[PDB]
């Protein structure tokens, strides 16, 4: 459902 | 958000999404209130009844959205937890009793859409928190009761006399909440529904012309029926809870 | 913050936004 945030954030 | 409307740009810049890592998720709203603070409700982070007790690994805060489940590129700042505060004397076994909690962030960077509403003074809280003044409640949550917005909602809604949001439930209700929404014979409705828990009610000051966060989505019973009510923490009340966590450790 | 509740995009340029006036009728 959501957008795939950017990597970084997952890190 | 049920019976209101698609927010404007920059409206409500202290809004932040609660994002649950892994599997991405809203898990609820909550509040900038300075450039490492953010406020929101202790049951977003705490509920042992539903095996809730996250840790600040688990979670991202996302400041200057509007859409809610676009990656807002440019715009939204997303925002690692250092460290998550629950009131001491939150009470998730009963009522949801002093029903906030602190989270402390790097600094975000304000801009047109990311800027922190202020917390009220005792004068300001005596002086607005009066049972038909309106305060705006915003968020990403869901609809209706029984879907979801392509962007941040709003509405407005009248704090209601205390005998009638206690005459409203079997809930406990104390001190530490208020209730607002629009009463079955006034018509209008609208109210918080599933996944705007933790965001702000908000209050314009026609002092100063400053907003005001004098209350926390709670807790309610179904979303927009007539008769109830939606419960806030009464964040003037906790105020110096907050502050000493800030004092302390800001 | 000393600029805390004021909107960059509304009361920083003095734009009102669409439903405002709601509130302060309602501040009676
Ligand atoms: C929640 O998790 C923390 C850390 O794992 C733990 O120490 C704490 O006791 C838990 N709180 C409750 C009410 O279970
Ligand atoms: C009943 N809730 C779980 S809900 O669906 O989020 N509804 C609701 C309604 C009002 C408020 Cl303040 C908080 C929650
Ligand atoms: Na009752
Ligand atoms: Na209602």
């Amino acid at each position: 459902d959501f957008e795939e945030i950017p990597e970084e954030y997952l890190q | 958000i049920v019976e209101g409307s698609d927010a404007e740009i920059g409206m409500s810049p202290w809004q932040v999404m609660l994002f649950r890592k892994s599997p991405q998720e809203l898990l609820c709203g909550a509040s900038l209130i300075s450039d490492r603070w953010v406020l929101t409700a202790a049951h977003c982070l705490l509920y042992p009844p539903w095996d809730k007790n996250f840790t600040e690994n688990d979670l991202l805060v996302r400041i200057g959205k509007h859409s809610r489940t676009r990656y807002e590129r440019n715009i939204e700042k997303i925002s690692m937890l250092e460290k998550i505060y629950i009131h001491p004397r939150y009470n998730w076994r009963e009522n949801l009793d002093r029903d906030i909690a602190l989270m402390k962030l790097k600094p975000v960077a304000f801009s047109d859409y990311i800027h922190p509403v202020c917390l009220p003074d005792r004068e300001t809280a005596a002086s607005l928190l009066q049972a038909g003044y309106k305060g705006r409640v915003t968020g990403w949550g869901n609809l209706k009761e029984t879907g979801q917005p392509s962007v941040l909602q709003v509405v407005n809604l009248p704090i209601v006399e205390r005998p009638v949001c206690k005459d409203s439930t079997r809930i406990r209700i104390t001190d530490n909440m208020f209730c607002a929404g629009y009463k079955p014979d006034e018509g209008k409705r609208g109210d918080a529904c599933e996944g705007d828990s933790g965001g702000p009610f908000v209050m314009k000051s026609p002092f100063n012309n400053r907003w005001y966060q004098m209350g926390i989505v709670s807790w309610g019973e179904g979303c927009d029926r007539d008769g109830k009510y939606g419960f806030y923490t009464h964040v003037f009340r906790l105020k110096k809870w907050i502050q000493k966590v800030i004092d302390q450790f800001g | 913050e000393a600029d805390c509740g004021l909107r960059p995009l509304f009361e920083k340029k003095s734009l009102e936004d669409k439903t405002e006036r709601e509130l302060l009728e309602s501040y009676i």
